[PDB]
RNA sequence: UGAGUAACGCUUGGGAGUGAGAAUCUCCCAAACCGAUUGACUAAGGUUUCCUGGACCAGGGUCGUCCUUCCAGGGUUAGUCUGGACCUAAGCUGAGGCUGAAAAGCGUAGGCGAUGGACAACAGGUUAAUAUUCCUGUACUUACAGUUAGACUGAUGGAGUGACAAAGAAGGUUUUCCACCCCCAUAAUUGGAUUUGGGGAUAAAUCAUAAGGUGGUACAAUAGGCAAAUCCGUUGUGCAUAACAUUGAGUGAUGAUGUCGAGUGAAAGUAGCGAAGGUGGUAUUAAUCAUGCUUUCAAGAAAAGCUUCUAGGGUUAAUCUAGCUGUAACCAGUACCGAGAACGAACACACGUAGUCAAGGAGAGGAUCCUAAGGUUAGCGAGUGAACUAUAGCCAAGGAACUCUGCAAAUUAACCCCGUAAGUUAGCGAGAAGGGGUGCUUAUGUAAAAGUAAGCCGCAGUGAAGAACGAGGGGGGACUGUUUAACUAAAACACAACUCUAUGCCAAACCGUAAGGUGAUGUAUAUGGGGUGACACCUGCCCAGUGCUGGAAGGU
RNA sequence: AUGAGCAGGUUGAAGGUUGAGUAACAUCAACUGGAGGACCGAACCGACUCUCGUUGAAACGAUAGCGGAUGACUUGUGAUU
């Protein structure tokens, strides 16, 4: 059957993405969050 | 007129009519003018927030809107001649193609009987009263059929332009302003006399008994299907519920959302045009 | 339980041992499986009989059965058959081949057995 | 002009086998954000051959040393071949 | 422990080789499925999985010398291809600004945003791996100067074009196809043959030729097209019946003394060799002309770009047009998979995933049975043929008695020819019901064929496969549709139509706190809401209570 | 918003041209024309029934049947609530 997770990484990048998080208050707050627990891949922008 | 449309599909049947769109217009194939056409973006019932407000409408076909001069006022003391009635799908009129003898196209409402050829006219002092012609209220004399009405003076024709529809002139108020104007649907306002007008009913006279027949037409035609409030839920309707066919408990019915509904009134009275009223399609003020 | 394999269908049987015959008269040697060789000894021994006459009813007869192979071809192995196989056992009343078992195999502790024929 | 856009020659069966030939194809390895203008510049200014044409192409990074406890990520290059006219051919 | 139990997730036989060891690996020969596909090309994704050499801790439902696993080395080559450097749609963002305790929200100019528009390259070869990219041969484009000749150019702006629906049909031209003919190998021990088998093409571009398609054409006035106008628009006059403008599949010649080619074939069927490389018919087929035409109503994208227009400029020459010489053509993608093993399913999982090419026989066909081009061995086997289970096949006599019910299963089944009721919105019912014929040969058949008469075989002749079981009465809903993904597809929901009510435009209803927006670039023959639900006939009584509307003096 | 897809085969509407007829209509016959939430049926979509499987091949499926299949259709890509 169709799962739920068909990708198009067009779609990935510009939802997920650095300048998508970079642009309203939530995501500069979350873009903090995951600075101070310190992940190596940040957003979905870096393998 | 009306013409039948003979089916024989055997899946039901539907008798279905549409209006003749050949003995009315004039060269039924369809070739309207580039220059006065801008595409529709159909909003689809939706919002700029994007939720549903109005229901139940979407899934029209794709239009492109005829710029019509309601206004009929940078060409005025210039003769004008109709060259075509074409079918503008927005409206339910018949919309004419107009060419000032300058040489400057337009789109115009077709008022019910002017053909191929005639001459229409628009100014600010008395003139004939072929139809087609436009003038304010105060020449016009009292009796004749009048469409494409304004409310505002300048401010192009608002009211009164639908498939057939017209107002009276019912003489004037006792200010020495306020042409007395009667509406259809029996109201009567008062327009203010230096108000415009285009005498002549509005054409396509027969679109009350065209029969859509299939419900696809109908869905072409850009209206989606509507759900009555006894097949909802209790929730997200006041009359959901009820272990089968029960009827609308509460004292009267109501709308989706918690409002009383019917016959209350709703016109906001408070307003500056209440002052403007005769009667109100049942009575005083 | 459902889809399954089509399995030893008879025309499968049949197949094996118009090939193994085929085989068999082609090299003179056959490593199969005993219970294959058991099997592909009779068909033999009937065509290996029925070829000592040479007359054209023997020839339809036995193209009904051979398929060629890398040494010869079926057309090829029916002279090679007809000329020096066939008559050499023109004397002997039944018993045209052997069947001796191998060790049994690593894959499958099947009984290999080896299908020959000599005079 | 600085010249560090001729990074790397790179010495392969193909390379070889291209270069046998009458264009003498050479191969070099170039800066990753080079472009086929500066590296044809250059090459004229490091040699004194101007070359006919320029070709490009980019190795994306794969992973590197597979399965071996500290697994690593290749290297991106971008490999520029330069052609020469019939009758000419130089060394590194 | 259960237990060395269930399971091991669609398929064979052998020869030769390797290796310590082989069902499992390499080669060969068959064999068995696929063939509107398990074949070929690519988009999306995935991210080295690709090629060569080596290894066999682990992963592989067994084994393994082997793997899409691991290790070392390697491969992706563009002015013209997909996309940027051009364009815009939905929409997103959004200077100033509006609104909002705060964050933020809304939104104008601008800017982004392909799934679409515009833009110039074809054929063949080559490597283990790339190919319109490299190479060979022949081309075109867009800029740049310098030069020869002609010409006054004419935009950030105006206009035209771009620029478009669905369905249907009929024509033109090549083709498919049919026939003939040139060429190649073949000449046959199983009775007989005096045949049998295969192939028969060459591109963009340049030049001429183009059947046919579209849509009047010239001249003069001009008050409009934010100014400007020789352009467009408008209004007059003549020719008209074809001129003019514009477009145009195909044809021929160059490209081509080239490449390719059935086959042959040395040191692997590879290198190299490489004959014909054609004529007619065409009542059949697809493709192009075609953004063509006709009809209908649910009335069928924008901008850039191209042509033009004047303004603006230019003459002591700028700018453009045509040609010659020379220079330049940037950035990312390009491997491989594209799924019964590389994608989404926790997997080497029976599932899913856009588009393209799509052979032959019978046939209406992409159905159905078998095959071709090509491609796979469904990564546990070997036996035995007990109960028992699934799946197929078959079952005399009876033929629905089992049963909750004829659930399931069975009969009919394509084509051709007769014939076909009750009822009705007069469309249907109806493929109604009910029956018959079907194969091969000869002759007749028309232009091919169906058909026709005679004859012949079998138990049976769409001999196999793939094709409706039917009649009669009743309840519900009018119908076609939608629905509870993953136990309910229904008599529920929808619907056409009816009525009632609200609503006079800054409409009412609605989202939002407000701005703002829909309703609507709509205007009572319109829009929202409640209720019924095609079509026909009917829709009785009660206004005390609740609700709704109005009331004008009083009471609180 | 924008694009793509629906092998093949039938029924043969409305309208129109002609002839009769009509005082002229109406009506009838032939020919053309090619409509339809039409018909039979593959790809495609959906999911009515049995059987199987139900620690499955599969966290909802297979064989065999089944309804629609030019339309209120199906589908990809992008945006949005
Ligand atoms: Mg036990
Ligand atoms: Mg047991
Ligand atoms: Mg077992
Ligand atoms: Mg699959
Ligand atoms: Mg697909
Ligand atoms: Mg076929
Ligand atoms: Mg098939
Ligand atoms: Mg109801
Ligand atoms: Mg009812």
């Amino acid at each position: 059957m169709k799962r739920t997770y068909q990708p198009s990484k067009l779609k990935r990048a510009k939802t997920h993405g650095f300048l998508a998080r970079m642009a309203t208050a939530s995501g500069r707050k979350v873009l903090k969050l995951r600075r101070k627990k310190q992940r190596a891949q940040l957003t979905v922008s870096s393998e | 007129p009306i013409k039948k449309i003979i089916s024989r599909s055997n899946s039901g049947i539907h008798h279905s009519t549409v209006i003749d769109y050949k003995k009315l217009l004039t060269t039924n194939k369809n070739k309207p003018e580039k220059s006065l056409l801008v595409t529709l973006k159909k909003h689809g019932g939706r919002n700029n927030q994007g939720k549903i407000t109005v229901r139940h409408q979407g899934g029209r076909n794709k239009r492109k809107y005829r710029i019509i001069d309601f206004k009929r006022t940078h060409y005025d003391n210039i003769e004008a001649t109709v060259k075509s009635i074409e079918y503008d799908p927005n409206r339910s009129c018949f919309v004419s193609l107009i060419t000032y003898a300058n040489g400057a196209k337009s789109y115009i409402i077709s008022p019910d009987g002017i053909k191929v050829g005639d001459k229409i006219l628009a100014s600010e002092h008395p003139i004939d009263i072929k139809p087609g012609f436009s003038m304010p209220l105060a020449f016009i004399p009292e009796g004749t059929q009048v469409h494409n009405i304004e409310l505002h003076p300048k401010g192009g024709g608002q009211i009164a332009r639908s498939a057939g529809s017209y107002a009276r002139i019912l003489g004037q108020d006792e200010t020495g302003k306020y042409v007395i104007l009667q509406l259809l649907s029996g109201e009567t306002r008062k327009f203010l006399k230096e108000c415009r007008a285009t005498v002549g009913v509005v054409s396509n006279l027969d679109h009350n008994l065209v029969v859509i027949g299939k419900a696809g037409r109908n869905r072409h035609r850009g209206i989606r299907p509507t759900v009555r409030g006894s097949a909802m839920n209790p929730n997200d309707h006041p009359h959901g519920g009820g272990e089968g066919r029960s009827p609308v408990g509460r004292d009267a019915p109501r709308t989706p959302w918690g409002k009383r509904h019917m016959g209350v009134k709703t016109r906001n009275m408070k307003k500056a045009s209440t002052n403007l009223i005769i009667r109100n399609r049942k009575g005083e003020q | 339980s459902y889809i399954n394999k089509p399995g030893k269908t008879s025309a499968w049987r049949v197949m094996t041992v118009r090939q193994q015959v085929s085989a068999v008269l082609a090299y003179g040697k056959i490593e199969t499986t005993l219970k294959k060789a058991k099997n592909t000894q009779k068909r033999l021994d009937k065509l290996i009989t029925l070829a000592k006459v040479d007359n054209f009813n023997n020839r339809r007869q036995v193209k009904k059965w051979l398929l060629n192979t890398n040494l010869f071809d079926v057309d090829q192995l029916m002279d090679h058959l007809f000329s020096k196989v066939a008559p050499k056992y023109e004397k002997t009343p039944g018993g045209y081949s052997r069947v001796l078992k191998l060790g049994p195999r690593r894959g499958d502790a099947t009984e290999m057995a080896i299908l020959q024929l000599t005079d | 002009d600085v010249t560090n856009v001729l990074l790397k020659p790179v010495l392969t069966e193909k390379v070889y086998f291209n270069q046998m030939g009458e264009t003498k194809k050479y191969v070099f390895v170039v800066n990753p954000k080079a472009s086929k203008t500066r590296v044809k510049l250059a090459f004229e200014l490091v040699y004194g051959i101007k070359p006919l044409k320029v070709n490009t192409l980019i190795r994306k990074p794969t992973t590197i040393r597979g399965g071996s406890r500290f697994p690593g990520l290749s290297k991106l290059e971008k490999l520029a071949v330069i052609t020469l006219p019939k009758g000419i051919a130089i060394s590194v």
